[PDB]
């Protein structure tokens, strides 16, 4: 028997319903989401990391001159410094005073740290949505399975086939372009490959951590070696990756709305409480019992003994009843005013049972569907004492949930009084018009 | 069998089983003489632009009719307005020039 | 020197322009696309192939009974057929006449062909656009390199830095879902994983060709073995993959608009003639020669000796000139009226030179630039004789390209006469109105 409904996209809050199959006693159904994961499709654009300046040995040509050549090394620099007279431990390296020449070379390569300490630039596209669902129905214990929130792919959970509709909202916290560093995700609009600027995020870019084609854009300028010193001095703009580390700011993990939690393997946003999720579950035929085989309850009287509209199950109610066969009986409340804690109760031939509920309304009024029957519960709820709590609200607040009986009384008095006064004026005008008519006739 | 495909200046590609696809483009070789008499000009542009030529000719004829009707209406109204002052005055000079400019 | 312009997204048709650097003689630039590749990003959803039905040896329990148990096999079927009396080569297998049961088992597997003969279902998202660009300028021979058509990534082609702008049209021939089989691509809204119907494309779905979790949805039903025969008969819906291979229809390779050519490694659409492509090329400063160092051309006179508005270079023109410092001088036509075949000519102190051009205009009138000078070419062009040609048009046809001088004359007569008729009527009306006014006054 297929049961279809729409449950809120909330994690840890169970969806409760009674599966009513014609001719069979209702079967209690409880569906709870353990986690929800938005897993977008990502394409690695390039990898950024701190550069290393590789400086090969300078060529010191005594009593002569040399010419630099072009090489494919990233950001390759080569300059010929004439008139060098280097000295070493052995003394003067060259004979000629001004006719000797030093050639200096320098190029940029990925540092060793780039193997581990690097940022991945990703392009993010709409992907897939998956969730872990915990389901119990009737006398079947809790069962769970990982499902795809497509609305078409079925999943077998304890002999029950579950189909979960797509999320009502296509919202995702990831932007079109994101940068993943360590465990953090940043909605950073990184520059395209080959356009990174010196001292900025993209100064060094590599398609992969092992790619042989490295793009490096730093103002690497070879300086003239100091008088009598054989060395290859150079000036370079500090790495833009380290500067980014200092100025990267707040990651998406700390600013994503709806309380999304960000994970990297695979990149995904978890527990985003956005919109609602349609559900369709087929309860196996064996789970249903014929109505004539279950208890029949009558003379149900519901008394609210205490109520507080706290986030927890602050409401307590007592239902007096009489029932045949003294069997088990599911309990449910189809109205959204109150959520019932208990799933079922044990009934005797006569007596009463208590159940707990959570409601936001100051004057709750809800129908309690005692198996095959129903009782209306009404009462007055006091305000909760705790200002702050560490658990989410178990109930749903409505527009009129806070309107008290006195507030309705005043609203009715103001609306009715103004309306009646207007009607009085209109009636008096019409009556006087008739009086004048009779004056002429 | 014989199959006929329409080829325009954009081109057409056809693939005969297991042969490499072939691409062909049609040139503006339509029949006509754009430098000839009006019937030859219309034939040339009709073959090159059938629908555009039809719309153009219909628009030109409509414009000619509307303009000729307006011109004749204005000229006849001018004659009526110019001559009426003299019809209601049988004993008038009625200069000969009046019969030449307003008629 | 940076030269910026917009070239049409055409393959095989070279773009020609003159790079005019103030103070230097024009440098002829020619940019031709060798191929254009739209490479979308794809995610493999599942692999479909012909299924194989594996049927283990039936359990023939003599003088007793057995019970079937569930197993984690795709489309697993198990049924106990009681009252069998099988016979083997050696006679009656069982002793009891009817107290015997044959337990038949069957399940679906991927066939051996699935390693090679299978269809891949992909999700397609916007990816990247790449092109192979062939460039020559001045005296530098043709050079080419792969570039990214994104307007950001620069490419070094023969010491020239080329930046190719993004395509003006974001059109792509692939839908959000495609099926790749062999070398052919099909736009097919394949069923979601786990939803394929029996005898349909998705009857067999596997996340990858080597996965150990296979989805199979076939009406595999065990039939009763024939009397006295040990065998496991079964009925099953014929493979929906074989059916699909019959009814695949036209592939995207044969229906993609704009002449796109579909390739699979990587999946891409090649040579799609959509929109235009902005370009920016930085020509080396060494390619420019000062004005005073190049020949001066004067007294230009252009005579069209033959012309036909064919798709090939049907036009032929002869230009008389006077000059000095005999040498090479580039030739270019800045307007789209005519495309010049030659890129440069050798000029003597005096004489004439000829060039070929392609034009769509019946009365072409175009400017020809001869390095530091320019001349206006005018003439009449005859219709082409060939109805169909095997090459694309070099020129571009404009709205007024086909209008002949005679057609313009008739349009002028039409408009002038019609307007004169209305104007004359209005003037006559105004004159008579003034006469009537003077009559009253
Ligand atoms: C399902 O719910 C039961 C009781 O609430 C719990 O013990 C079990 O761990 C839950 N399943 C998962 C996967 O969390
Ligand atoms: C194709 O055109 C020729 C004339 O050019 C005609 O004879 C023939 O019947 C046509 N065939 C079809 C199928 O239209
Ligand atoms: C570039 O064009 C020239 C002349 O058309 C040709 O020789 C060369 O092969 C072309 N480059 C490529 C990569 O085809």
């Amino acid at each position: 028997y297929e049961h279809t409904a729409v449950m809120p996209n909330k994690v840890g809050i169970p969806y409760k319903a009674l599966v009513e199959r014609p001719g069979y006693a209702p079967v209690h159904l409880q569906i709870q989401l353990v986690n929800t994961r938005i897993i977008p499709s990502t394409n690695l654009e390039y990898i950024t990391c701190k550069y290393k300046t590789k400086v090969p040995s300078p060529v010191v040509k005594c009593c002569g001159a040399t010419q630099c050549t072009s090489k494919p090394h990233p950001d390759y620099q080569c300059q010929v410094f004439s008139g060098v007279y280097p000295f070493m431990y052995g003394g003067a390296y060259c004979f000629c005073d001004t006719e000797n020449t030093q050639m200096s070379e320098a190029y940029v390569e990925r540092s060793e740290e780039c193997s581990i300490d690097h940022a991945k630039a990703y392009k993010v596209h709409t992907g897939t949505v998956q969730a872990m669902v915990n389901i119990t129905y009737g006398s079947v214990s809790w069962r769970s399975a990982d499902v795809y929130v497509n609305g078409e792919t079925p999943a077998k959970i304890g002999d029950a086939k579950l189909i979960i509709g797509p999320l009502s909202s296509a919202w995702s916290p990831f932007d079109n372009k994101v940068v993943v560093y360590g465990h953090e995700v940043y909605n950073y609009d990184f520059p395209e490959y080959g356009t990174g600027k010196a001292g900025s995020f993209g100064d060094l870019q590599s398609r992969t951590s092992t790619s042989n084609d490295l793009y490096a854009n730093t103002n690497l300028k070879l300086q003239r070696p100091q008088a009598g010193i054989v060395h290859t001095p150079f000036t370079q703009v500090p790495s833009g990756f380290e500067r980014w580390k200092k100025d990267k700011g707040a990651p998406l993990n700390d600013v994503a709305p709806f309380g999304c939690s960000i994970a990297l393997e695979p990149l995904r946003a978890e527990n985003c409480a956005v919109g609602s999720i349609p559900i369709s579950i087929d309860i196996p035929d064996a789970a249903f019992t014929r109505i004539s085989e279950t208890p029949t309850v009558s003379d149900l009287e519901c008394k609210i003994t205490e109520c507080t509209y706290a986030f927890d199950f602050g409401g307590i109610a007592t239902v007096a009843y009489k029932s045949s066969k003294a069997g088990n009986c599911p309990i449910h409340s189809p109205s959204g005013v109150a959520v019932i804690k208990e799933n079922d109760v044990t009934l005797a031939e006569s007596g009463s049972f208590t159940f707990h509920f959570s409601t936001a309304n100051i004057h709750p009024a809800f129908k309690l569907q005692v198996c095959t029957s129903a009782v209306t519960c009404k009462g007055d709820c006091k305000p909760p004492k705790d200002h702050i709590v560490d658990y989410a609200a178990q109930h749903t607040e409505s527009f009129t949930s806070a309107i008290s009986a006195t507030a309705w009384s005043w609203i009715k008095v103001l609306v009715g009084g103004t309306s009646a006064f207007i009607v009085l004026g209109l009636i008096a005008t019409a009556v006087v018009a008739l009086v004048l008519f009779f004056h002429r006739h | 069998t014989t199959v006929n495909f329409t080829v325009t200046g954009e081109g057409l590609e056809y693939t005969w089983g297991n042969h490499p696809p072939k691409r062909v483009w049609a040139q503006e070789s339509g029949e006509g003489n754009p430098h000839g008499w009006p019937h030859e000009v219309v034939v040339y542009y009709y073959n090159r632009y059938p629908l555009t030529t039809i719309i153009g000719l219909c628009t030109c004829v409509a414009i000619i009719m509307v303009s000729c009707v307006t011109s004749v209406w204005l000229l006849c109204r001018t004659r009526n307005l110019c001559i009426t002052p003299y019809k209601l005055a049988p004993n008038a000079q009625v200069p000969i020039l009046l019969a030449l400019l307003c008629c």
